[PDB]
């Protein structure tokens, strides 16, 4: 139901790429390939069986994951999110197809990665 | 006005502990030495940077890297990100515990002035903070 | 002999950093080289009292000028009206502030005069270049260089211009609509960083 070289699930695309790129670029590779296309993103564990069907850790669709946060300090201090810019790692998301568990890791790290779409 | 071997800024005291402790340990740590005492809050764009920014140089008696501040991540989640970059909303997780860095530290280049955020679990010195007693 | 009827004659050190992102065309990058070459027609330029550098930054960045080129101003304004235009995908703020930081004042030998970064920015460089924008920034404030962020056009970097004009009292953010303010503004501008460096 995909074109040649990606492979299907559930009216899903997908394919995995032995490129070394950092979060970002991976992310946009995918959606330069199809459209509609983006980095794998597991709804269930199914998916990921799938997805580990097709170093070590491969990046999937999860970006500043800590930037995407709501900060607090222990005293309730208050202050104005406008001020705390680029306040944490900017980190991203790399599956192991291994033992499946996901590592939160630095988006500028070099990963091979999985792409992702629906015809 | 402070008590003995606190120093004082803008109203409040403040202390460097060099005992290493998680976080957790560190705030409930800094709860007990006063009232309404807690790991050190700081105003990002102001003076306090720099006070506890010196007062963590010049007392660091270890080559510590980090020292741990008051602030940490509120999502109770292991990571931030509400969606995928697809657009699916996240709620099937799978994130490995020892990579969550939810807990906040100043970091020791350019003098304990520039935070970063750390795994918890993590024991490093800190920074207590409490209003005059 | 002066140009104009203003004539900066101070000790300064004033570093005029260029987006060489596409964000801005080739003719837009044309009228930011003008506002540059005019800053310069109104300061004395010369190792004793105001000092320039022109930088072109992208990924990377491209010193066209350094402080101690030892050139006269009409020289040197000809090689800022000669600035090639980058048109880069990317223009890297902290890149190019490490760089005014770790090699144009990597040794602070003029500690009279003051040192300021023309911050001219008209893009946002991707958020994991960012990283040690605020490290450096900071390592920026401890050294005197005052960053004087300008804003060019509905990309850039507001989020960098605001936390900038933060961190440091003298470090003051101009926010534009587009090249063509640069010389509406370009008076007020010379007229307060001038007034920064010591007589």
């Amino acid at each position: 139901d995909c074109p040649p070289d990606w492979s299907s699930y559930e009216g899903h695309c997908y394919r995995f790429f032995k490129e070394w790129m950092h979060w970002d670029d991976a992310e946009e590779f995918c959606t330069e390939q199809q459209t509609g296309a983006h980095l794998v993103s597991f709804q269930s564990k199914e998916e990921a069986d799938f997805v580990r069907s097709l170093g070590d850790v491969v990046w999937i669709g999860l970006s500043d994951v800590w930037n995407k946060c709501r900060f607090e300090w222990t005293d309730g201090m208050e202050f104005d999110y406008d001020d705390y810019y680029l306040i944490a790692e900017y980190e991203c998301v790399a599956s192991k197809p291994t033992n499946n568990k996901w590592w939160i890791i630095p988006c500028t790290r070099f990963k091979n990665f999985v792409c992702e779409f629906q015809a | 006005d402070c008590p003995s071997g606190w120093s004082s800024y803008e109203g409040n005291c403040y202390k460097f502990f060099q005992q290493k402790m998680n976080w957790a340990d560190a705030e409930r740590f800094c709860s007990e030495q006063a009232k309404g005492g807690h790991l050190v809050s700081i105003k990002i764009y102001s003076k306090e940077k720099d006070f506890v920014g010196d007062l963590v140089t010049k007392n660091i008696q270890s080559s510590d890297l980090y020292a741990w501040i008051g602030l940490r991540v509120e999502n109770k989640e292991k990571q931030c990100s509400s969606e995928w970059s697809d657009g699916s909303s996240v709620s099937y997780e799978n994130v490995v515990e020892r990579t969550v860095k939810k807990c906040f530290a100043l970091e020791k280049d350019l003098g304990f002035v520039l935070w970063i955020n750390l795994y918890c679990a993590q024991k490093n010195p800190f920074v207590c903070k409490s209003p005059p007693p | 002999p002066p140009l104009h009827d203003f004539y900066c004659s101070r000790l300064l050190d004033l570093v005029f950093l260029l987006d060489g992102s596409s964000r801005l065309s080739e003719a837009e990058f044309e009228v930011l080289k003008a506002f540059v070459v005019d800053m310069m027609e109104r300061l004395r330029v010369s190792q004793k009292w105001v000092r320039v550098a022109v930088v072109e930054y992208h990924d990377g960045s491209h010193a066209y000028i350094g402080l101690k080129d030892r050139k006269r101003p009409s020289e040197l304004r000809r090689i800022a009206s000669q600035v090639k235009y980058a048109g880069s995908q990317v223009a890297s703020t902290s890149e190019v502030l490490k760089y005014t930081l770790f090699q144009i004042f990597s040794k602070i030998d003029r500690p009279e005069a003051s040192r300021i970064a023309l911050l001219l920015m008209a893009s946002q460089e991707p958020q994991r270049m960012s990283r040690n924008f605020v490290r450096y920034v900071q390592g920026l404030k401890k050294k005197k260089v005052i960053v004087i962020p300008v804003g060019i056009g509905p990309h850039a970097n507001l989020k960098q211009i605001r936390l900038i004009e933060k961190q440091a009292p003298e470090n003051k953010a101009f926010v534009l609509s587009s090249v063509d303010e640069l010389e509406q503004q370009r008076d007020e501008i010379v007229s307060y960083l001038c007034d920064l460096a010591p007589e």
